[PDB]
RNA sequence: UGGUUCGUGGAGCCAUGGGGGAAUCUGGGCGGACCACCGCCUAAGGCUAAGUACUCCGGGUGACCGAUAGCGCACCAGUAC
RNA sequence: GAGCUAGCCCUGGCCAGGGUGAAGCUGGGGUGAGACCCAGUGGAGGCCCGAACCGGUGGGGGAUGCAAACCCCUCGGAUGA
RNA sequence: GAAUGCCGGCAUGAGUAACGAUAAAGAGGGUGAGAAUCCCUCUCGCCGUAAGCCCAAGGGUUCCUACGCAAUGGUCGUCAGCGUAGGGUUAGGCGGGACCUAAGGUGAAGCCGAAAGGCGUAGCCGAAGGGCAGCCGGUUAAUAUUCCGGCCCUUCCCGCAGGUGCGAUGGGGGGACGCUCUAGGCUAGGGGGACCGGAGCCAUGGACGAGCCCGGCCAGAAGCGCAGGGUGGGAGGUAGGCAAAUCCGCCUCCCAACAAGCUCUGCGUGGUGGGGAAGCCCGGGUGACAACCCCCCGAAGCCAGGGAGCCAAGAAAAGCCUCUAAGCACAACCUGCGGGAACCCGUACCGCAAACCGACACAGGUGGGCGGGUGCAAGAGCACUCAGGCGCGCGGGAGAACCCUCGCCAAGGAACUCUGCAAGUUGGCCCCGUAACUUCGGGAGAAGGGGUGCUCCCUGGGGUGAUGAGCCCCGGGGAGCCGCAGUGAACAGGCUCUGGCGACUGUUUACCAAAAACACAGCUCUCUGCGAACUCGUAAGAGGAGGUAUAGGGAGCGACGCUUGCCCGGUGCCGGAAGGUCAAGGGGAGGGGUGCAAGCCCCGAACCGAAGCCCCGGUGAACGGCGGCCGUAACUAUAACGGUCCUAAGGUAGCGAAAUUCCUUGUCGGGUAAGUUCCGACCUGCACGAAAAGCGUAACGACCGGAGCGCUGUCUCGGCGAGGG
RNA sequence: CGAUGUCGGCUCGUCGCAUCCUGGGGCUGAAGAAGGUCCCAAGGGUUGGGCUGUUCGCCCAUUAAAGCGGCACGCGAGCUG
RNA sequence: UGGGAGAGGGUGGUGGAAUUCCCGGAGUAGCGGUGAAAUGCGCAGAUACCGGGAGGAACGCCGAUGGCGAAGGCAGCCAC
RNA sequence: CCGAGGGUAGGGCCCGUGACUGGGGCGAAGUCGUAACAAGGUAGCUGUACCGGAAGGUGCGGCUGGAU
RNA sequence: GCGGGGUGGAGCAGCCUGGUAGCUCGUCGGGCUCAUAACCCGAAGGUCGUCGGUUCAAAUCCGGCCCCCGCAACCA
């Protein structure tokens, strides 16, 4: 049937994007942690 | 004079619609209509704060003039009587001799092509607005400011009115549409006559779909729910209330007076409502 | 009401949200309710090294590990998935 | 985390074809005038039949599946909440 | 050595199940070490409102070409969406941005919150909505409204000429809107032609024909023609559009009013530029100076902001027009013409799918447009078929049981079973005909029946054209022919009688329940006078509502009909300025500690002292509740009547072995040969009863009962046949 | 109890004998025919239907007869539900 | 044609007495009710008296053995 | 072709009968009350509404066929 | 299994708190009435379900037995 993943580049960017993270305190601490762990990519790659 | 339908569908058996006879103009004054933002019952938090709202017809809001002291002494002509979907009453279009155009709500018996006017010396003739003190005692009246210059607050719904009973000092005594006797300040304006479209209460919506047209979504009873949802929820099979009939939020709903006890307007209410 | 060992206890002391509200040394606080006496101290302005804490970083050393162990990773790992 | 799902908001889009024939209007008739009757016109409706679209009624299959809900026959709605 | 231990390796099951839609294959020729599987040809089959084509999302080189076959491909592989390498995406007009606003988001001002943060007018951001200038053809292995060709157009800058009170983020107009139904005239698209062009063809018995087969156009500026949309002209006064205004609005006056005019679109024509088949020959070349015409059908698309009716009463802002204001009239703007200028991003390819979402080349999921022809009453239905695309990435044999999907069946016809579960029957259209009951709509396609093909003859009306021919569309009558059968294939109700429950269309447990459950119009109670009540929030602030008692919140009941009785002692709610109790606070009789004392410190009675509770009332469509024992009539039996105990009051109308009846398959009647179910009655109702509504109710129901007719492989009772295993 | 799946039906049976019928007997309050009762005997047989989920039971029509039990109240890696 | 009598009918308007209820005043131990009582109401300030307010309904005297209408039936007053 | 009638399907009218149910008539000496005839002990009758074991009662309006 | 009850003829008080049984109706005699009912004046009738125990003494308190209603008999 219809599954749960229905990709959408605008939805992906405005929800999990870099600028979405910095706006809220929890979003900043997310970027802070992924930096600390050494993640290669701090936010989902979606090519617009 | 409400209109009937033949029983050619299950729903047309009882469905009744207004006659719209007093209406003379079928599209609104473009200069006086601004968009009405449908809320669906949700506040600025996004939360439903009034249940069972939404999904109704699109509407344009018509600017209504509830402060007719804005144009004292300037007679206006009654140019039309129009539908307003934001109201139970009808609205009448006024062409002031000024050239300015406004919407008032239409009192019963108002005729197109007649004059109306507002002010302390205005004639006591249906459709005229005067400060309450100058209207003769005993007159029926509508669109009544509850406080001077604050706007017409009382008796705006279709068919309603208020009667003037007497005076004592700067205040006049009104019998509100509910039966309450209240002192209202004499400097508050009021339009003579009762509101038009009295047969509004005699309309039979006929079927469930009409409620959805009005933006009214299905109401679900507490008795139909589970205990996590309502005091009346649960029970094996059907069930009586089994406690004082309550609301979804716990408070009793069959007699419990909720008017604030120390409310400063109590000094001005004389006799709480009837019936 | 909080802090202190102090959970209302004989409950002081330090702090203070509400109310009342002085004095400038012959003034005021304290010594565990309170009073006397005898003592200690000078509230309602601020600053102040050193001794102390930590280990991303560098070095030194192990009755520390030796690739299923030792850091998740000795190797293109916070990767692949 | 509402890219699934639920409700709502804003803005667009979609619903083959056939059937029934409300009010009104026209004429006729009827009466003091009326109500009303008849014919024509009209084309109303959470109306009727049936694709697309939305469903998921009964049965069979499938059961380490084609599939972590599918397939076949059949069935409901289809101008409306 | 065990922890259904952890990690890894390797076994067992086993050469077993399976190899992913039953749309389908066969041969010849080629390439190669190797071929059922790759390439070419011929034959066969499948889709064709797609299984074809084009957009969008998402995917991200998968696109084209050379060279490859270890792995990937459910087999094979020489092939590939795989490996390696090279190549490929071209725009002032298409889409997005340098334009506008919607929800929403954000947010100078402002407000609020321990912090973090939350609000919030303007403004800003935000599109698949508004606005805005490109159509046809050719070209590459691969891009094209992007390159080229032809013919058009927009904006910006500077210049020239002509004209004007020029000038705006400010004023006004406009933009600017729903649902259903729909007129006229066109275009898309299609059918036919005895006309026009064409390589050819004569077969196997006949035809050299008015024969067969193929094709008969697309684009276009100005001008013109057809059809539409939009639109009055002038003058005087003016206090309103938060300055002004010569604009708009309001009043009076005079002309024009289904017109005309002016303007704006669509269609046709149009200088001109392109296209151009079958067949043959090797994607090409020829056909070819290709021809390019006539008639009909005809949109849901166009004219468009068209018309009509209805109620549920149907965005915003910008571009654009107009008005003025500062400022300025050496300007500035308007018009026409000329030269110059015109940036950024996307563009490959897949796209109902082997490239997206489902771990897979997964029988599932995915929005928009096009979607041809014939016949079947219509249609996007159904069968066949065009263009185009496919045979579904293991095959070959065999011809058991048994399984799946399917075909048929002697006599019987529900005897099957929990149940006609399932499968038959019926089946479209036209005509005849159609009962109880009913809310007069309905019930209704009730039920039941006749017709249905082909040929010849006679004739009625409509569209187009012309009023005629032609083509096309609705019909009527007469005579005939053939078969078992004429909606000859495919698609297409079995019906009736009677209960229960729910008025009804709707809604629901995504993935075991679609219902009698939820919802529903309608009824009642209750709260709420507006800074409403209520809700979300610490708050500010929001919803309520830009609403105002004919309104809004809550609750139960649930169309409609006829109805809804008695109890207020208990609980809830409402009313009650007395009395009773009652906290902090007031008061301070009177005691205590301490000091030489003045004093400091502690305890503390009467009395005053809110709400709440007590107390006195009200209140049932508030929570709820609505008796027992004994006796009695001239047969018996049974009690209209009576006695007494209790209660706040003792169940009313109506209904009743019921979706409720334990004893129970109660008893009696109906239906059956036979009836624990069913239907009708009775009433000792274990344990109905009146808005947790009572008793009915036409219509409706993929709801649950009972019966009947029709018909059947469900069955007696199995048999044979097909295909996938 | 780190799982021994329930009633009933259908299918397939197999055994026991305390025998329902059929075969052989003794006693009879056995005239005959037909019965009663008891003994021997398990070879074979032991029907179709209405009602209910039913096993059982009642009923209809027949019959030589319409037997009673065991096999995890036999049998769901055999079906049904 | 000219006149008259009448509660003949309809619509709207309005005037006074009375009752109930509400508010202020003043005032106290009962009021009410019957054949006689009780229920009920009253120190939470009733009944009786005065002033103000709200509302509905019926029209005293005139009034009669009267008038009007087809009957049912029609009564303050004014106008159409 | 028509055609007696036979068959299928659906209507209408009448008749008999039916578990049970409704009131009605009649019946020498049953039970309960006393509604009406006297002002019948609440004058009666009445159309309607509601109620009650029963006659009845009560509201609304009417009649005298009402007494004094 | 748990709970409550049994007393003049009928329906109920007394039991808990030991000594003494009481209310309405009915029944009997008398009055009023022409007579009956109603009404009025008087009166009689009960060893308290049964047996056993405690006690000076039992309707009364404890135990068994008989009986009568009421509630429960659930997961299965
Ligand atoms: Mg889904
Ligand atoms: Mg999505
Ligand atoms: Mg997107
Ligand atoms: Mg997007
Ligand atoms: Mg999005
Ligand atoms: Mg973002
Ligand atoms: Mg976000
Ligand atoms: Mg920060
Ligand atoms: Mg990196
Ligand atoms: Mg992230
Ligand atoms: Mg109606
Ligand atoms: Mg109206
Ligand atoms: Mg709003
Ligand atoms: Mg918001
Ligand atoms: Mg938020
Ligand atoms: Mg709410
Ligand atoms: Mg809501
Ligand atoms: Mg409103
Ligand atoms: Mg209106
Ligand atoms: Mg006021
Ligand atoms: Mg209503
Ligand atoms: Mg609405
Ligand atoms: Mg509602
Ligand atoms: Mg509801
Ligand atoms: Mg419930
Ligand atoms: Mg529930
Ligand atoms: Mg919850
Ligand atoms: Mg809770
Ligand atoms: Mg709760
Ligand atoms: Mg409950
Ligand atoms: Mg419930
Ligand atoms: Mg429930
Ligand atoms: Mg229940
Ligand atoms: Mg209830
Ligand atoms: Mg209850
Ligand atoms: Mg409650
Ligand atoms: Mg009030
Ligand atoms: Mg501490
Ligand atoms: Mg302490
Ligand atoms: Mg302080
Ligand atoms: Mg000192
Ligand atoms: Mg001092
Ligand atoms: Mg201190
Ligand atoms: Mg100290
Ligand atoms: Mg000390
Ligand atoms: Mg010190
Ligand atoms: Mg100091
Ligand atoms: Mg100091
Ligand atoms: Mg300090
Ligand atoms: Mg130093
Ligand atoms: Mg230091
Ligand atoms: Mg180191
Ligand atoms: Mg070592
Ligand atoms: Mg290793
Ligand atoms: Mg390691
Ligand atoms: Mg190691
Ligand atoms: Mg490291
Ligand atoms: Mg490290
Ligand atoms: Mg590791
Ligand atoms: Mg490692
Ligand atoms: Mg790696
Ligand atoms: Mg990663
Ligand atoms: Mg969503
Ligand atoms: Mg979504
Ligand atoms: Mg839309
Ligand atoms: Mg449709
Ligand atoms: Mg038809
Ligand atoms: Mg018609
Ligand atoms: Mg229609
Ligand atoms: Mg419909
Ligand atoms: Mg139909
Ligand atoms: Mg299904
Ligand atoms: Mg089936
Ligand atoms: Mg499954
Ligand atoms: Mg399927
Ligand atoms: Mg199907
Ligand atoms: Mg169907
Ligand atoms: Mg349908
Ligand atoms: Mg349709
Ligand atoms: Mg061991
Ligand atoms: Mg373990
Ligand atoms: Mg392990
Ligand atoms: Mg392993
Ligand atoms: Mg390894
Ligand atoms: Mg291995
Ligand atoms: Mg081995
Ligand atoms: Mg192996
Ligand atoms: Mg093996
Ligand atoms: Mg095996
Ligand atoms: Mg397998
Ligand atoms: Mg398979
Ligand atoms: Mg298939
Ligand atoms: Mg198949
Ligand atoms: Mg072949
Ligand atoms: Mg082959
Ligand atoms: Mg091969
Ligand atoms: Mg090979
Ligand atoms: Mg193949
Ligand atoms: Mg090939
Ligand atoms: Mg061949
Ligand atoms: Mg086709
Ligand atoms: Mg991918
Ligand atoms: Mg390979
Ligand atoms: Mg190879
Ligand atoms: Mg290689
Ligand atoms: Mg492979
Ligand atoms: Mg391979
Ligand atoms: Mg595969
Ligand atoms: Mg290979
Ligand atoms: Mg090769
Ligand atoms: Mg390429
Ligand atoms: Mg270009
Ligand atoms: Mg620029
Ligand atoms: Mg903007
Ligand atoms: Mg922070
Ligand atoms: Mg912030
Ligand atoms: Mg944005
Ligand atoms: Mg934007
Ligand atoms: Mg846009
Ligand atoms: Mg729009
Ligand atoms: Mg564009
Ligand atoms: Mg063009
Ligand atoms: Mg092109
Ligand atoms: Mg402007
Ligand atoms: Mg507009
Ligand atoms: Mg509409
Ligand atoms: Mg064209
Ligand atoms: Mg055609
Ligand atoms: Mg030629
Ligand atoms: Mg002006
Ligand atoms: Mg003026
Ligand atoms: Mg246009
Ligand atoms: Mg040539
Ligand atoms: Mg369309
Ligand atoms: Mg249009
Ligand atoms: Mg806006
Ligand atoms: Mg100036
Ligand atoms: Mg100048
Ligand atoms: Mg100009
Ligand atoms: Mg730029
Ligand atoms: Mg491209
Ligand atoms: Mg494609
Ligand atoms: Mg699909
Ligand atoms: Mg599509
Ligand atoms: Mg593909
Ligand atoms: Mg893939
Ligand atoms: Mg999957
Ligand atoms: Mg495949
Ligand atoms: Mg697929
Ligand atoms: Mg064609
Ligand atoms: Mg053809
Ligand atoms: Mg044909
Ligand atoms: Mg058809
Ligand atoms: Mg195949
Ligand atoms: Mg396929
Ligand atoms: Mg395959
Ligand atoms: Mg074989
Ligand atoms: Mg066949
Ligand atoms: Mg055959
Ligand atoms: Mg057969
Ligand atoms: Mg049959
Ligand atoms: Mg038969
Ligand atoms: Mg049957
Ligand atoms: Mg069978
Ligand atoms: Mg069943
Ligand atoms: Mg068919
Ligand atoms: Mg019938
Ligand atoms: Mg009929
Ligand atoms: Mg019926
Ligand atoms: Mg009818
Ligand atoms: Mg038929
Ligand atoms: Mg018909
Ligand atoms: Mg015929
Ligand atoms: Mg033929
Ligand atoms: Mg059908
Ligand atoms: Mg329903
Ligand atoms: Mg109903
Ligand atoms: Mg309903
Ligand atoms: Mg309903
Ligand atoms: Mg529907
Ligand atoms: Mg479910
Ligand atoms: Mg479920
Ligand atoms: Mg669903
Ligand atoms: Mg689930
Ligand atoms: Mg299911
Ligand atoms: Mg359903
Ligand atoms: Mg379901
Ligand atoms: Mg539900
Ligand atoms: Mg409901
Ligand atoms: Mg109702
Ligand atoms: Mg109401
Ligand atoms: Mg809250
Ligand atoms: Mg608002
Ligand atoms: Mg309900
Ligand atoms: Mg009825
Ligand atoms: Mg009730
Ligand atoms: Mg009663
Ligand atoms: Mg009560
Ligand atoms: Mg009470
Ligand atoms: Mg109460
Ligand atoms: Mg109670
Ligand atoms: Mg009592
Ligand atoms: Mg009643
Ligand atoms: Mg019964
Ligand atoms: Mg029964
Ligand atoms: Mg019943
Ligand atoms: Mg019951
Ligand atoms: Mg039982
Ligand atoms: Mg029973
Ligand atoms: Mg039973
Ligand atoms: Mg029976
Ligand atoms: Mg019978
Ligand atoms: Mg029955
Ligand atoms: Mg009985
Ligand atoms: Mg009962
Ligand atoms: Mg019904
Ligand atoms: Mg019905
Ligand atoms: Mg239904
Ligand atoms: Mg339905
Ligand atoms: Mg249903
Ligand atoms: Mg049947
Ligand atoms: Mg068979
Ligand atoms: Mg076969
Ligand atoms: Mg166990
Ligand atoms: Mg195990
Ligand atoms: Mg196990
Ligand atoms: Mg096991
Ligand atoms: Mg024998
Ligand atoms: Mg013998
Ligand atoms: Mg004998
Ligand atoms: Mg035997
Ligand atoms: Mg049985
Ligand atoms: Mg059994
Ligand atoms: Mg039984
Ligand atoms: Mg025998
Ligand atoms: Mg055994
Ligand atoms: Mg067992
Ligand atoms: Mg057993
Ligand atoms: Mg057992
Ligand atoms: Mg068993
Ligand atoms: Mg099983
Ligand atoms: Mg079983
Ligand atoms: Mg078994
Ligand atoms: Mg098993
Ligand atoms: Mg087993
Ligand atoms: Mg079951
Ligand atoms: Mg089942
Ligand atoms: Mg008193
Ligand atoms: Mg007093
Ligand atoms: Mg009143
Ligand atoms: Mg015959
Ligand atoms: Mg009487
Ligand atoms: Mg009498
Ligand atoms: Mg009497
Ligand atoms: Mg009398
Ligand atoms: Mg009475
Ligand atoms: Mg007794
Ligand atoms: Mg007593
Ligand atoms: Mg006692
Ligand atoms: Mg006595
Ligand atoms: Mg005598
Ligand atoms: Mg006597
Ligand atoms: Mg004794
Ligand atoms: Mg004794
Ligand atoms: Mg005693």
């Amino acid at each position: 049937m219809k599954r749960t993943w229905q990709p959408n580049r605008r939805k992906r960017a405005k929800t999990h994007g870099f600028r979405a993270r910095m706006r809220t305190p929890g979003g900043r601490k997310v970027l802070k942690r992924r930096r600390q762990k050494g993640r290669w990519r701090l936010t989902p790659a979606v090519r617009k | 004079a409400v209109k009937k339908f033949k029983p050619y569908t299950p729903s047309r058996r009882f469905m009744t619609v207004a006659d719209f006879s007093e209406i003379t103009k079928t599209e609104p004054e473009k200069s006086l209509v601004k968009p009405l933002k449908k809320t669906g019952g949700r506040n600025n938090q996004g939360r439903i704060t009034v249940r069972f709202r939404g999904g109704g017809h699109k509407r344009l809001y018509r600017i209504i003039d509830f402060k007719r002291w804005d144009k004292v002494g300037i007679p206006a002509k009654v140019a039309a009587i129009e539908y307003d979907p934001n109201r139970s009453a009808r609205i009448a279009l006024l062409h002031y001799v000024d050239g300015e155009k406004r919407y008032i709500i239409a009192p019963d018996g108002l005729q197109v092509g007649q004059q109306v006017v507002a002010g302390p010396d205005a004639p006591i003739q249906v459709g005229n607005a005067l400060p309450l003190r100058f209207i003769p005692v005993g007159t029926v009246v509508h669109a009544v400011e509850l406080e001077p210059k604050k706007g017409a607050k009382l008796a705006r719904a279709a068919g309603t009115s208020a009667q003037i009973q007497g005076r004592e000092g700067d205040y006049v005594i009104l019998r509100l549409p509910s039966g309450e006797l209240r002192k209202v300040h004499g400097e508050c304006y009021a339009t003579v006559g009762a509101v038009g479209n009295a047969d509004h209460k005699n309309i039979v919506l006929g079927k469930a779909g009409r409620s959805r047209w009005l933006g009214r979504r299905p109401h679900v009873r507490g008795a139909a729910m589970n205990p996590v949802d309502h005091p009346h929820g649960g029970g094996e099979g059907r069930a009586p209330r089994g406690r004082p009939p309550a609301s979804p939020w716990g408070w009793q709903t069959k007699g419990l007076k909720t008017r604030k006890r120390r409310k400063p307007s109590s000094r001005f209410i004389i006799a709480r409502r009837k019936k």
